[PDB]
């Protein structure tokens, strides 16, 4: 019973959106539809989260945090993940109901963070990334975002990080099977995993903005209270990213 | 707040 076994077990499952293209197609329609999946998505992380062994370890306040800081670049990792299975990173595939055509993205409201989604995904073809290799990436994603005046449980966290990164070398090998290279694999992982705050923070940036200024976007309860208290930390400028390599 | 410490705790 290893380690990366109960991560495929704990995996979510892919969610439907519901999507109604029956109606009439606007953006407000879309980007309510698309953050009611997203809230929905997010408390199934919650769920994955707990049932990560170490998580639980960790002081209730530092597991609020974390998911609170990462909870964007999980939901982006997947979304590059589902895009890059279910159309080679061609299309976005939010959910199996709710893909957006190359042709759905040539729209002026959604251009600019289409393209910014699909970067993810094309990570995911360029470097051939297993289905393993993602899920402990993703692990560590939701380890990559602490505050600046540090942690309550740091030494528990230092240890869970640990344990991952190891994991992340097991994936590399089930992948490759013990070549001499493997330090290469690594390095392109962690080289790809430091580049996911700057692919993300555009997200952020448009999701803080259509937050605040109303530009009527509709954002459930779940996503609303993470916002609004994620939102000053980051304007603080209070959030220490943490990056594999300088 | 009060939602993801109601599921951080629930189950
Ligand atoms: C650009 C941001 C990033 C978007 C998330 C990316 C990651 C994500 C993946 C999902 O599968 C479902 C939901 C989210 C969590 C997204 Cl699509 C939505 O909430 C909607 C989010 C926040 C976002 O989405 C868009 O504007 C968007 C998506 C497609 C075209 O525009 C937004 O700011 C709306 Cl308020």
């Amino acid at each position: 019973p290893t380690l990366i076994s109960l991560l495929e077990v704990i995996e979510p499952e892919v969610l439907y959106s519901g999507y109604d293209s029956t109606l009439p197609d606007t953006s407000t329609r879309l980007m309510s539809t698309l953050n009611r999946l997203g809230g929905r998505q997010v408390v199934s992380a919650v769920k994955w989260a707990k049932a990560l062994p170490g998580f639980r370890n960790l002081h209730l306040d530092d597991q609020m945090t974390l998911l609170q800081y990462s909870w964007m670049s999980l939901m982006a990792f997947s979304l590059g993940w589902r895009s890059y299975k279910q159309s080679n990173g061609n299309m976005l595939c939010f959910a199996p109901d709710l893909v957006i055509n190359e042709e759905r993205m040539q729209l002026p409201y959604m251009y600019d963070q289409c393209q910014q989604m699909l970067k993810i995904s094309s990570e995911f073809v360029r470097l051939q990334v297993s289905y393993d290799e993602y899920l402990c990436m993703k692990v560590l994603l939701l380890l990559s975002t602490v505050p600046k005046d540090g942690l309550k449980s740091q030494a528990v966290f230092d240890e869970i990080r640990m344990t991952y990164i190891k994991e992340l070398g097991k994936a590399i090998v089930k992948r490759e099977g013990n070549s001499s290279q493997n330090w290469q694999r690594f390095y392109q992982l962690t080289k790809l995993l430091d580049s996911m705050h700057e692919m993300v923070g555009g997200l952020l940036q448009f999701c803080f903005y259509t937050f605040v200024n109303k530009s009527s976007v509709e954002f459930p309860e779940m996503l609303a209270e993470i916002i609004s208290n994620q939102l000053p930390k980051f304007k603080a400028g209070s959030v220490k990213p943490l990056l594999f390599h300088q | 707040n009060a939602l993801l410490r109601y599921l951080l705790d629930k189950d």
